[PDB]
């Protein structure tokens, strides 16, 4: 049999439906759900704006590897 | 024989300044290639900096240390670990011809990054000598390992 | 700037045509073409006779991790 | 000691190699570092264009740093 | 006991001497594994080598440390 959501995992039994839950990293691991990927919304840094220091690059930006980093588009 | 024993700071001072030359005798030639000289006068360039660790003494007795350290054990280390290095690697190429050893330089590589501890015993391939492989892989890795131990054994009896 | 079929890849010239061509690991590299994926033909290992030891299992077969493996249908 | 050999050598992969996770001094210094601490990458996978002296010089910084680490423990040595 | 405990070298000499014909033998049967065989001799070739460490002084030395650490100590870790 299988752990249902809300029961504890890895101490003889596996999470069901691994399409949807996940099994945790906690030492008493319970089914937790997965969550939908919501996209960066404001409050991020926008092209041109120092990342990394409180504050991660929106959507469709990245944040180079440097002190001070700057967010660029994707390529 | 006193430059094979001694004075290795003008022989290395003036290896650096024969790199730039050649560097600019290929850039003035219409080559790419001139920056593949530049950036060997550039790292010995940097190294060459220890030169001046003497003018101040706990440096000067490290850099001593290191110089003859290399000069002294090194040496025999590198020998018989270039041996060994150049057996098992004929016998892996022998034994598997294609598959990335399918060459002596490649295989070389491949067994050196045993020493360094980035090494692939994944056996993920299908190989046709598969499981003999796998016995000359773990014999090389123990006599590497022995032969590590046994240098830094022996660079104890000299403290 | 790039180099032939033949040419001496890597020492200041990359190949060109890398969906077609690619650049050995000898130290003075030649660049050459890929070769065709031709399946595995007779004299391979048959399912559940011994592999690893001379022979390698055919195109339709796995050889397990074992002392004296023997070829399996894939998982 | 091994500041100024990590700064010589992170400044000559820079030059060689100008792109690829080697366009900047602050992330050939990172990978540099790895290889002090067991997490190298050896794989060269990529299509650089020269290719046969970035591995050289590799090769010659990680046989360098060796040295220097073993030189530090048989240094440490002598106060015991 | 003699045998053994003093002249390895001997031995090894021999034992790649042994791979050597049984991989002929394999050779003149008809059979492919006799490279298994050959690629241990060349092997043991290469280590045997420093058989000739001896006549020189410190690599002399070194090859006999090598040869006692792997006799005592090494046999008590693997256990
Ligand atoms: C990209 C690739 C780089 C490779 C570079 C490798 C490390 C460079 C380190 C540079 C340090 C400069 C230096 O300081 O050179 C070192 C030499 O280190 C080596 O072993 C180099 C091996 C070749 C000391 O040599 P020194 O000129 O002091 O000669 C000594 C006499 O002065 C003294 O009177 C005594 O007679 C004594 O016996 C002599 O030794
Ligand atoms: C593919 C897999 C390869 C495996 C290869 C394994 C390492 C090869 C190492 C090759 C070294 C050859 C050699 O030269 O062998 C060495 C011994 O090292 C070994 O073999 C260790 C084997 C454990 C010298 O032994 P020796 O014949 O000189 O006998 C000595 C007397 O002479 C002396 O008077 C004393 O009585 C002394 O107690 C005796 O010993
Ligand atoms: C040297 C090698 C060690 C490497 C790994 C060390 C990991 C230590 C975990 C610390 C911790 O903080 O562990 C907490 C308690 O767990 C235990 O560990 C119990 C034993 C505690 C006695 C030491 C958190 O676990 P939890 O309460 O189940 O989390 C659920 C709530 N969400
Ligand atoms: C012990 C192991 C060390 C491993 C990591 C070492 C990294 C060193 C960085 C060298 C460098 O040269 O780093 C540049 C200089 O800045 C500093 O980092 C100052 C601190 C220098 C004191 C160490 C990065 O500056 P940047 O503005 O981010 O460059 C982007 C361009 N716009
Ligand atoms: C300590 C570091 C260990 C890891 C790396 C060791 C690699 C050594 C190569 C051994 C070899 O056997 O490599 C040969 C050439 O190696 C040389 O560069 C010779 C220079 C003289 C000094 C050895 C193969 O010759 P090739 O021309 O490259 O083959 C292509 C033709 N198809
Ligand atoms: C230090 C590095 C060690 C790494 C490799 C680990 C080897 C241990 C194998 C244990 C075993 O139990 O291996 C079995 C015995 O073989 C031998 O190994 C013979 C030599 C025994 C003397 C040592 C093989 O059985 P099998 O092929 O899996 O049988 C199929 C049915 N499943
Ligand atoms: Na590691």
């Amino acid at each position: 049999d299988c752990a249902k959501e809300g029961e504890v995992c890895s101490w003889g039994k596996k999470c069901c439906d691994l399409d949807n839950f996940y099994c945790p990293m906690e030492f008493i691991p319970h089914c937790k759900k997965y969550k939908p990927y919501v996209p960066v919304t404001t409050n991020c840094a926008k092209e041109g704006e120092v990342c990394g220091w409180g504050s991660k690059c929106c959507h469709g930006l990245d944040c180079p590897l440097a002190f001070i980093p700057y967010c660029e588009k994707y390529r | 024989k006193s430059l094979f024993v001694d004075s290795y700071s003008e022989i290395l001072f003036f290896v650096q300044s024969l790199f730039m030359l050649v560097s600019v005798v290929l850039y003035f030639s219409q080559r790419k290639e001139y920056v593949a000289s530049m950036v060997f006068s550039l790292a010995m360039g940097w190294t060459n900096m220890l030169y001046y660790t003497r003018g101040f003494q706990q440096m000067g007795i490290y850099a001593v240390m290191i110089e003859k350290m290399i000069l002294r054990d090194l040496c025999r280390f590198m020998f018989v670990y270039l041996v060994f290095l150049f057996g098992f690697s004929t016998a892996v190429v022998t034994l598997i011809e294609d598959g990335k050893y399918n060459s002596l330089y490649s295989t070389c590589l491949e067994l050196f990054k045993f020493t360094i501890g980035m090494g692939d015993l994944e056996f993920t391939e299908n190989y046709d000598f598969k499981a003999v492989f796998i016995i000359l892989l773990l014999a090389y890795v123990i006599l590497t390992y022995i032969l590590l131990l046994n240098m830094l054994i022996a660079l104890m009896g000299e403290t």
